[PDB]
C-alpha cells in the first residue's frame, strides 16, 4: 500500500497463489535454452523469477514479417487444472528420467 | 516421395490366365504349340486394412485451420462426377492443418 510516497508492505493470510506442473509437455517448452532465473549457485542468494512467455509463427505481411499466422497459437494458462495454495499448505511432485547414456 | 518404409513389405500378387491350346494336329511334332485360344478373365477384389492412429490431445485457445470446400458455386461439385460420367480430383490434399508444438 502506498501512501502519499511511501510503502508499507502487510501480509495477507487468505490470499493464495495458483501453480501446476505441465507433465504432457503442452505448452511451448522454453527451458533447455539457456535463459537466466535460475536457483542462485549459491544457497544464502535470494532471487526473483523470471516471467513466462513464448512466441510462435510470424508471417509476411506488406512491409511487416511480424504480422500473424493462421496458424499462430494462443494458450491461456487458467486453461490448465492448476493447484491454489494459501500459507499452510504446500505443493510436491516426483519425476523419473528415461534411460540415457552416460555422459 | 513420402510413405512408409518397410522391411517386408506388403506381398505382390501375381495372376495369369491358364494357356489353353487349340486343335493339334493328328501327325506327332514336338515343336512347341504356337497358337492357342484367345480368351480373358474378369472378377471382383476386396483390400481391407486396419489402421492405427493417434489421438489429438492440445490446449491452445484458438481454432485451428482446417480441411474445408471451396466456397464458390461451382458448374460441377468437387470430388464429384461431370455430366459425361467422368470422376474428378479438383485438388490435392495433405494431412498437415493440426498444428503442434516444436
Amino acid at each position: 500500500t502506498t501512501t502519499d510516497g511511501t510503502k508499507t508492505i502487510a501480509n495477507n493470510l487468505t490470499s493464495t497463489v495458483q501453480v501446476f506442473a505441465d507433465t504432457e509437455h503442452q505448452l511451448p517448452y522454453i527451458l533447455g535454452s539457456a535463459h537466466e532465473g535460475c536457483m542462485p549457485p549459491f544457497p544464502a542468494d535470494v532471487f526473483m523469477l523470471p516471467q513466462y512467455g513464448y512466441l510462435t509463427l510470424n508471417g509476411p505481411g506488406s512491409n511487416n514479417n511480424n504480422l500473424s499466422t493462421p496458424s499462430s497459437a494462443f494458450y491461456c494458462l487458467e486453461y490448465f487444472p492448476s493447484q491454489m495454495l494459501r500459507t499452510g499448505n504446500n505443493f510436491v511432485f516426483t519425476y523419473e528420467f528415461e534411460k540415457v547414456p552416460f555422459h | 516421395m513420402g510413405g512408409f518404409g518397410l522391411k517386408n513389405p506388403p506381398p505382390q500378387i501375381l495372376i495369369k490366365n491358364t494357356p489353353v491350346p487349340a486343335d493339334p494336329p493328328t501327325q506327332f511334332s514336338s515343336q512347341k504349340i504356337n497358337s492357342f485360344i484367345t480368351q480373358y478373365s474378369t472378377g471382383q477384389m476386396t483390400v481391407e486394412i486396419e489402421w492405427e492412429l493417434r489421438k489429438e490431445n492440445s490446449k491452445r485457445w484458438n481454432p485451428e485451420i482446417q480441411y474445408t470446400a471451396n466456397f464458390n458455386n461451382s458448374a460441377n461439385a468437387q470430388f464429384s462426377v461431370n455430366n459425361n460420367g467422368l470422376y474428378i480430383e479438383d485438388r490435392t490434399i495433405g494431412t498437415r492443418y493440426l498444428t503442434h508444438t516444436l
